[PDB]
Protein backbone atom coordinates (compact mmCIF):
# COMPACT_ATOMS: atom_id res chain seq x y z
CA UNK A 1 0.00 0.00 0.00
CA UNK A 2 2.86 2.36 0.79
CA UNK A 3 4.34 1.66 -2.63
CA UNK A 4 1.16 1.95 -5.78
CA UNK A 5 0.22 5.20 -2.95
CA UNK A 6 3.58 7.31 -2.76
CA UNK A 7 3.95 10.52 -1.15
CA UNK A 8 4.47 12.98 -4.13
CA UNK A 9 5.10 12.22 -8.15
CA UNK A 10 6.15 15.68 -8.93
CA UNK A 11 3.90 18.23 -10.68
CA UNK A 12 3.58 16.51 -14.26
CA UNK A 13 6.09 14.14 -16.48
CA UNK A 14 7.02 16.51 -18.80
CA UNK A 15 9.35 17.76 -15.15
CA UNK A 16 11.08 14.05 -15.54
CA UNK A 17 12.38 15.02 -19.11
CA UNK A 18 13.15 18.64 -18.03
CA UNK A 19 16.12 16.59 -15.35
CA UNK A 20 17.47 14.38 -17.89
CA UNK A 21 17.67 17.80 -20.35
CA UNK A 22 20.70 19.83 -18.93
CA UNK A 23 21.24 17.29 -15.41
CA UNK A 24 21.57 13.82 -14.42
CA UNK A 25 19.99 9.89 -14.42
CA UNK A 26 16.34 9.68 -12.45
CA UNK A 27 15.49 7.88 -9.32
CA UNK A 28 14.13 4.55 -8.20
CA UNK A 29 12.42 4.59 -4.70
CA UNK A 30 11.27 1.01 -3.69
CA UNK A 31 8.26 0.32 -1.66
CA UNK A 32 9.07 1.12 2.31
CA UNK A 33 6.23 0.95 5.33
CA UNK A 34 8.26 2.95 7.82
CA UNK A 35 11.13 5.17 7.10
CA UNK A 36 9.79 7.48 4.31
CA UNK A 37 8.51 9.93 7.43
CA UNK A 38 10.19 12.71 8.60
CA UNK A 39 9.97 16.35 8.33
CA UNK A 40 9.26 17.76 4.95
CA UNK A 41 7.43 14.87 3.48
CA UNK A 42 4.02 15.24 5.00
CA UNK A 43 4.47 17.40 7.78
CA UNK A 44 3.27 20.56 8.29
CA UNK A 45 6.44 22.01 5.91
CA UNK A 46 5.41 20.08 2.86
CA UNK A 47 2.43 22.23 2.60
CA UNK A 48 4.80 25.00 1.71
CA UNK A 49 6.37 22.67 -0.22
CA UNK A 50 3.37 22.09 -2.24
CA UNK A 51 2.61 25.37 -2.89
CA UNK A 52 5.74 25.99 -3.97
CA UNK A 53 6.51 23.22 -6.35
CA UNK A 54 2.87 23.35 -7.46
CA UNK A 55 1.37 20.30 -6.22
CA UNK A 56 -1.04 19.26 -3.19
CA UNK A 57 -0.33 18.31 0.32
CA UNK A 58 -2.96 15.69 1.10
CA UNK A 59 -2.44 12.76 -1.08
CA UNK A 60 -0.72 14.42 -3.67
CA UNK A 61 -3.05 14.22 -7.21
CA UNK A 62 -6.32 14.33 -5.39
CA UNK A 63 -8.18 14.47 -2.49
CA UNK A 64 -9.92 11.08 -2.73
CA UNK A 65 -12.65 9.24 -0.82
CA UNK A 66 -14.79 8.20 -3.03
CA UNK A 67 -14.77 4.66 -4.71
CA UNK A 68 -15.69 5.65 -8.54
CA UNK A 69 -15.86 8.76 -10.24
CA UNK A 70 -19.38 10.22 -10.35
CA UNK A 71 -20.31 12.75 -12.36
CA UNK A 72 -23.89 12.59 -11.94
CA UNK A 73 -22.52 13.44 -7.85
CA UNK A 74 -21.16 16.47 -9.21
CA UNK A 75 -24.14 17.76 -10.65
CA UNK A 76 -26.26 17.45 -8.06
CA UNK A 77 -23.59 19.04 -5.52
CA UNK A 78 -23.14 22.18 -7.55
CA UNK B 1 62.87 12.43 -43.39
CA UNK B 2 60.05 9.60 -44.10
CA UNK B 3 60.85 8.27 -40.73
CA UNK B 4 60.29 11.91 -38.85
CA UNK B 5 56.33 11.60 -40.32
CA UNK B 6 56.32 8.30 -38.69
CA UNK B 7 57.05 9.44 -35.70
CA UNK B 8 54.38 12.48 -35.64
CA UNK B 9 52.01 10.00 -37.43
CA UNK B 10 52.00 7.42 -34.96
CA UNK B 11 51.96 9.89 -31.96
CA UNK B 12 49.13 11.83 -33.13
CA UNK B 13 47.18 8.24 -33.82
CA UNK B 14 47.66 6.41 -30.68
CA UNK B 15 46.54 9.74 -28.62
CA UNK B 16 43.53 9.78 -31.00
CA UNK B 17 43.14 5.95 -30.31
CA UNK B 18 43.40 6.76 -26.05
CA UNK B 19 41.06 9.40 -26.94
CA UNK B 20 38.72 6.81 -29.17
CA UNK B 21 38.10 4.96 -25.75
CA UNK B 22 37.07 7.13 -22.89
CA UNK B 23 34.69 8.87 -25.29
CA UNK B 24 33.30 5.92 -26.47
CA UNK B 25 32.77 4.92 -22.41
CA UNK B 26 31.23 8.47 -21.86
CA UNK B 27 28.86 8.22 -24.66
CA UNK B 28 28.18 4.65 -22.94
CA UNK B 29 27.23 6.19 -19.59
CA UNK B 30 24.95 8.41 -21.61
CA UNK B 31 23.41 5.23 -23.54
CA UNK B 32 22.67 3.88 -20.28
CA UNK B 33 21.20 7.32 -18.81
CA UNK B 34 18.45 7.48 -21.42
CA UNK B 35 17.11 3.79 -21.40
CA UNK B 36 16.44 4.62 -18.28
CA UNK B 37 14.20 7.41 -18.99
CA UNK B 38 12.62 5.39 -22.31
CA UNK B 39 11.74 2.36 -19.70
CA UNK B 40 10.46 4.85 -17.30
CA UNK B 41 8.31 7.49 -19.55
CA UNK B 42 6.68 3.98 -21.38
CA UNK B 43 5.64 2.28 -18.16
CA UNK B 44 3.23 5.47 -16.58
CA UNK B 45 2.13 6.01 -20.27
CA UNK B 46 -0.55 4.16 -18.58
CA UNK B 47 -1.32 5.31 -15.16
CA UNK B 48 -1.93 9.09 -16.01
CA UNK B 49 -5.45 9.72 -15.01
CA UNK B 50 -7.65 11.24 -17.65
CA UNK B 51 -9.41 14.31 -17.28
CA UNK B 52 -13.24 14.53 -17.42
CA UNK B 53 -15.64 17.44 -17.92
CA UNK B 54 -19.48 17.93 -17.50
CA UNK B 55 -21.95 20.68 -18.20
CA UNK B 56 -22.70 23.75 -16.19
CA UNK B 57 -26.59 23.66 -16.73
CA UNK C 1 -16.59 67.48 -58.15
CA UNK C 2 -14.80 70.08 -55.65
CA UNK C 3 -11.81 68.44 -54.59
CA UNK C 4 -11.57 65.20 -55.95
CA UNK C 5 -8.66 64.89 -53.50
CA UNK C 6 -10.87 65.03 -50.50
CA UNK C 7 -13.71 62.20 -52.10
CA UNK C 8 -10.91 59.90 -53.47
CA UNK C 9 -9.86 60.10 -49.94
CA UNK C 10 -12.51 58.86 -48.16
CA UNK C 11 -12.74 56.33 -50.99
CA UNK C 12 -9.54 55.06 -50.03
CA UNK C 13 -10.23 55.64 -46.20
CA UNK C 14 -13.36 52.92 -46.93
CA UNK C 15 -11.50 50.84 -48.83
CA UNK C 16 -8.08 50.95 -46.16
CA UNK C 17 -11.09 49.46 -43.11
CA UNK C 18 -12.49 46.96 -44.72
CA UNK C 19 -9.83 45.62 -46.95
CA UNK C 20 -7.98 45.33 -43.55
CA UNK C 21 -10.44 43.43 -41.40
CA UNK C 22 -8.87 40.25 -41.83
CA UNK C 23 -10.83 36.93 -41.88
CA UNK C 24 -9.33 33.30 -41.60
CA UNK C 25 -11.23 30.50 -43.20
CA UNK C 26 -12.49 27.50 -40.65
CA UNK C 27 -9.95 25.33 -39.24
CA UNK C 28 -9.06 21.52 -40.18
CA UNK C 29 -10.17 18.77 -38.35
CA UNK C 30 -7.95 15.97 -36.81
CA UNK C 31 -8.40 13.46 -39.86
CA UNK C 32 -11.49 11.79 -39.29
CA UNK C 33 -10.46 8.46 -37.11
CA UNK C 34 -9.23 10.55 -34.26
CA UNK C 35 -9.08 9.71 -31.71
CA UNK C 36 -9.47 6.24 -32.91
CA UNK C 37 -12.75 3.99 -31.49
CA UNK C 38 -10.01 1.24 -30.31
CA UNK C 39 -8.25 3.92 -28.02
CA UNK C 40 -11.61 5.77 -27.05
CA UNK C 41 -12.71 2.49 -25.05
CA UNK C 42 -9.32 2.83 -23.50
CA UNK C 43 -9.81 6.46 -22.43
CA UNK C 44 -13.44 5.36 -21.29
CA UNK C 45 -12.24 2.61 -19.11
CA UNK C 46 -9.13 4.17 -17.32
CA UNK C 47 -11.38 7.05 -15.97
CA UNK C 48 -13.49 4.85 -14.09
CA UNK C 49 -16.68 6.91 -15.08
CA UNK C 50 -19.40 5.03 -12.96
CA UNK C 51 -22.35 5.46 -14.92
CA UNK C 52 -21.38 3.23 -17.76
CA UNK C 53 -20.56 4.79 -21.22
CA UNK C 54 -20.24 4.65 -24.90
CA UNK C 55 -18.56 6.77 -27.58
CA UNK C 56 -20.41 8.61 -29.59
CA UNK C 57 -18.42 10.47 -32.30
CA UNK C 58 -19.56 13.70 -33.69
CA UNK C 59 -17.09 13.90 -36.85
CA UNK C 60 -19.64 14.43 -39.34
CA UNK C 61 -21.05 17.85 -37.17
CA UNK C 62 -17.65 19.46 -37.25
CA UNK C 63 -17.43 18.57 -40.73
CA UNK C 64 -20.40 19.87 -42.20
CA UNK C 65 -20.65 23.18 -39.94
CA UNK C 66 -17.56 23.66 -41.41
CA UNK C 67 -18.93 23.08 -45.29
CA UNK C 68 -21.13 25.50 -43.97
CA UNK C 69 -18.83 27.99 -43.12
CA UNK C 70 -16.57 27.66 -45.92
CA UNK C 71 -19.88 28.41 -48.05
CA UNK C 72 -19.60 31.73 -46.15
CA UNK C 73 -16.17 32.23 -47.11
CA UNK C 74 -16.76 31.90 -50.90
CA UNK C 75 -20.09 34.42 -50.36
CA UNK C 76 -17.68 36.65 -48.30
CA UNK C 77 -14.68 36.49 -51.57
CA UNK C 78 -17.14 36.96 -53.91
CA UNK C 79 -18.51 40.16 -51.90
CA UNK C 80 -14.65 41.40 -52.12
CA UNK C 81 -14.83 41.14 -55.83
CA UNK C 82 -18.12 42.75 -56.58
CA UNK C 83 -16.68 45.73 -53.89
CA UNK C 84 -13.34 45.94 -55.80
CA UNK C 85 -14.75 46.70 -58.99
CA UNK C 86 -16.74 49.49 -57.25
CA UNK C 87 -13.92 51.01 -56.25
CA UNK C 88 -12.49 50.53 -59.75
CA UNK C 89 -15.15 52.62 -61.24
CA UNK C 90 -14.97 55.60 -58.59
CA UNK C 91 -11.61 55.70 -59.74
CA UNK C 92 -12.41 55.97 -63.18
CA UNK C 93 -14.84 58.70 -62.44
CA UNK C 94 -12.77 60.64 -60.03
CA UNK C 95 -9.70 60.08 -62.53
CA UNK C 96 -11.68 62.34 -65.26
CA UNK C 97 -11.94 65.04 -62.59
CA UNK C 98 -8.58 64.86 -62.09
CA UNK C 99 -7.64 65.32 -65.30
CA UNK D 1 -14.24 -14.15 -73.64
CA UNK D 2 -14.08 -10.49 -74.46
CA UNK D 3 -17.90 -10.52 -75.84
CA UNK D 4 -19.20 -12.40 -72.95
CA UNK D 5 -17.58 -10.54 -70.22
CA UNK D 6 -18.97 -7.05 -71.83
CA UNK D 7 -22.25 -8.65 -72.17
CA UNK D 8 -22.45 -10.03 -68.85
CA UNK D 9 -20.67 -6.44 -67.87
CA UNK D 10 -23.59 -4.85 -68.64
CA UNK D 11 -25.76 -6.97 -65.78
CA UNK D 12 -23.92 -5.27 -63.40
CA UNK D 13 -24.12 -1.96 -64.77
CA UNK D 14 -28.40 -2.38 -65.41
CA UNK D 15 -16.88 -1.52 -57.20
CA UNK D 16 -15.99 -4.22 -60.19
CA UNK D 17 -14.19 -7.03 -58.29
CA UNK D 18 -12.09 -6.78 -61.19
CA UNK D 19 -8.52 -4.86 -62.10
CA UNK D 20 -9.61 -3.75 -65.45
CA UNK D 21 -6.98 -1.90 -67.12
CA UNK D 22 -3.71 -2.36 -68.65
CA UNK D 23 -1.17 -5.51 -68.41
CA UNK D 24 2.23 -5.91 -67.58
CA UNK D 25 4.39 -5.68 -70.97
CA UNK D 26 6.29 -8.75 -71.91
CA UNK D 27 7.56 -9.77 -75.68
CA UNK D 28 6.18 -9.15 -78.82
CA UNK D 29 8.64 -9.56 -81.33
CA UNK D 30 8.20 -8.57 -85.11
CA UNK D 31 9.30 -9.98 -88.89
CA UNK D 32 12.50 -9.20 -89.95
CA UNK D 33 11.65 -6.80 -93.27
CA UNK D 34 8.35 -8.53 -94.09
CA UNK D 35 5.24 -6.51 -93.22
CA UNK E 1 66.87 6.70 -27.94
CA UNK E 2 63.98 5.58 -30.88
CA UNK E 3 60.62 5.55 -28.60
CA UNK E 4 58.29 2.91 -27.78
CA UNK E 5 55.43 5.11 -29.68
CA UNK E 6 57.46 5.21 -32.56
CA UNK E 7 58.62 1.33 -33.02
CA UNK E 8 55.26 0.77 -32.93
CA UNK E 9 52.88 -0.68 -36.24
CA UNK E 10 51.37 2.04 -38.72
CA UNK E 11 48.76 -0.02 -39.87
CA UNK E 12 47.27 -2.02 -36.89
CA UNK E 13 47.24 1.54 -34.82
CA UNK E 14 45.31 2.98 -37.71
CA UNK E 15 43.00 -0.25 -37.69
CA UNK E 16 42.37 0.55 -34.30
CA UNK E 17 41.57 4.13 -34.92
CA UNK E 18 39.29 3.74 -37.74
CA UNK E 19 37.72 0.71 -35.66
CA UNK E 20 36.97 2.86 -32.82
CA UNK E 21 35.83 6.12 -34.44
CA UNK E 22 33.42 3.63 -36.38
CA UNK E 23 32.40 2.59 -32.85
CA UNK E 24 32.04 6.98 -31.68
CA UNK E 25 29.68 6.85 -34.78
CA UNK E 26 27.71 3.32 -33.78
CA UNK E 27 26.82 5.59 -30.56
CA UNK E 28 26.10 9.08 -32.55
CA UNK E 29 23.84 7.58 -34.53
CA UNK E 30 22.25 5.86 -31.00
CA UNK E 31 21.79 8.97 -29.08
CA UNK E 32 19.85 10.19 -32.57
CA UNK E 33 17.40 7.46 -32.31
CA UNK E 34 17.47 8.21 -28.43
CA UNK E 35 16.85 11.76 -28.46
CA UNK E 36 14.38 11.36 -31.15
CA UNK E 37 12.19 9.62 -29.12
CA UNK E 38 12.53 11.97 -26.27
CA UNK E 39 11.96 14.56 -27.98
CA UNK E 40 8.59 13.13 -30.08
CA UNK E 41 7.45 12.21 -27.06
CA UNK E 42 7.15 15.36 -25.16
CA UNK E 43 5.94 16.64 -28.60
CA UNK E 44 3.19 14.10 -28.76
CA UNK E 45 0.59 15.68 -26.78
CA UNK E 46 0.91 11.95 -24.58
CA UNK E 47 2.00 13.38 -21.44
CA UNK E 48 -1.34 15.27 -20.94
CA UNK E 49 -4.63 13.67 -19.64
CA UNK E 50 -6.61 13.02 -22.45
CA UNK E 51 -10.26 14.95 -21.88
CA UNK E 52 -13.83 13.02 -21.84
CA UNK E 53 -17.13 14.83 -21.86
CA UNK E 54 -19.35 13.39 -19.38
CA UNK E 55 -23.22 14.61 -19.76
CA UNK F 1 -3.96 -20.13 -60.74
CA UNK F 2 -0.99 -17.65 -61.20
CA UNK F 3 -3.08 -15.11 -62.79
CA UNK F 4 -5.69 -15.67 -60.28
CA UNK F 5 -3.60 -14.05 -57.63
CA UNK F 6 -2.19 -11.78 -60.51
CA UNK F 7 -5.22 -10.24 -61.04
CA UNK F 8 -5.91 -10.14 -57.44
CA UNK F 9 -2.05 -8.35 -56.83
CA UNK F 10 -2.85 -5.79 -59.39
CA UNK F 11 -6.29 -4.75 -58.35
CA UNK F 12 -4.74 -4.61 -54.79
CA UNK F 13 -1.81 -2.42 -55.63
CA UNK F 14 -4.18 -0.37 -58.33
CA UNK F 15 -6.06 0.78 -55.54
CA UNK F 16 -3.46 0.85 -52.59
CA UNK F 17 -1.73 3.55 -55.57
CA UNK F 18 -5.22 5.54 -55.41
CA UNK F 19 -5.25 5.17 -51.60
CA UNK F 20 -1.78 5.74 -50.93
CA UNK F 21 -1.97 9.15 -53.55
CA UNK F 22 -5.02 10.18 -50.99
CA UNK F 23 -2.81 9.78 -47.98
CA UNK F 24 0.47 11.75 -49.73
CA UNK F 25 -2.34 14.65 -49.62
CA UNK F 26 -2.85 14.31 -46.32
CA UNK F 27 0.21 14.33 -44.68
CA UNK F 28 1.31 17.37 -46.03
CA UNK F 29 -2.29 19.27 -45.75
CA UNK F 30 -1.51 18.44 -42.32
CA UNK F 31 1.96 21.08 -42.50
CA UNK F 32 0.30 24.16 -43.73
CA UNK F 33 -0.86 25.65 -40.73
CA UNK F 34 -0.27 25.98 -37.21
CA UNK F 35 -2.80 24.04 -34.91
CA UNK F 36 -6.19 22.69 -35.46
CA UNK F 37 -9.51 22.44 -33.82
CA UNK F 38 -11.44 19.76 -31.57
CA UNK F 39 -13.72 17.55 -33.52
CA UNK F 40 -16.32 18.09 -30.76
CA UNK F 41 -19.32 20.01 -31.30
CA UNK F 42 -21.71 18.83 -27.60
CA UNK F 43 -25.43 20.02 -28.29
CA UNK G 1 6.81 -15.40 -67.26
CA UNK G 2 3.56 -15.55 -65.69
CA UNK G 3 5.71 -16.26 -62.22
CA UNK G 4 7.97 -13.61 -62.45
CA UNK G 5 5.41 -11.45 -62.53
CA UNK G 6 3.33 -12.23 -59.11
CA UNK G 7 6.52 -12.45 -57.64
CA UNK G 8 7.34 -8.64 -58.79
CA UNK G 9 3.58 -7.45 -57.70
CA UNK G 10 3.87 -9.52 -54.37
CA UNK G 11 6.66 -7.89 -53.67
CA UNK G 12 5.32 -4.44 -54.79
CA UNK G 13 2.10 -5.12 -52.50
CA UNK G 14 4.14 -6.18 -49.75
CA UNK G 15 6.41 -2.66 -49.76
CA UNK G 16 3.27 -0.74 -50.40
CA UNK G 17 1.44 -2.11 -47.43
CA UNK G 18 4.46 -1.50 -44.85
CA UNK G 19 4.49 1.57 -46.75
CA UNK G 20 0.63 2.63 -45.48
CA UNK G 21 1.15 1.06 -42.03
CA UNK G 22 3.74 3.83 -41.61
CA UNK G 23 1.54 6.77 -43.24
CA UNK G 24 -1.11 5.48 -40.27
CA UNK G 25 1.84 5.95 -37.54
CA UNK G 26 2.44 9.09 -39.02
CA UNK G 27 -1.09 10.49 -39.92
CA UNK G 28 -1.49 9.51 -36.18
CA UNK G 29 1.36 11.40 -35.20
CA UNK G 30 0.71 14.59 -36.78
CA UNK G 31 -2.97 14.72 -36.03
CA UNK G 32 -2.43 14.61 -32.31
CA UNK G 33 0.61 17.03 -32.44
CA UNK G 34 -0.50 20.63 -33.99
CA UNK G 35 -4.22 20.83 -32.35
CA UNK G 36 -5.33 22.78 -29.14
CA UNK G 37 -7.01 20.22 -27.22
CA UNK G 38 -5.87 16.52 -26.22
CA UNK G 39 -8.12 13.68 -28.16
CA UNK G 40 -11.53 14.26 -27.28
CA UNK G 41 -14.11 11.36 -26.66
CA UNK G 42 -17.90 11.76 -25.99
CA UNK G 43 -19.26 9.81 -23.43
CA UNK G 44 -23.24 9.21 -22.92
CA UNK G 45 -25.15 6.93 -21.65
CA UNK G 46 -26.91 3.88 -22.88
Amino acid sequence: QAERFPVTRDISLDVKIDQMKAGLTLTRRLPMVYGTAGMASHGLNGAIRASVLGVAYPCHPHCVMSLKRSPTLTTEAA
Amino acid sequence: QELRVSRMSLMQSQSDLLEAQKMVEEQRLEIQRLYKVIESLNREKSLVPPVVLAPAN
Amino acid sequence: VANPSDSLMTLAEKCHQKWSQTKNPPALSPYPPFPASEEAEAILQRANLDYDAVVMDTTGEHLRETTKTLVQYSQDILNRDSTIQSVLKSLKAHGHVGN
Amino acid sequence: AEIRAEQLANALRSDSPVFRGEDVPGPVAVLRDNK
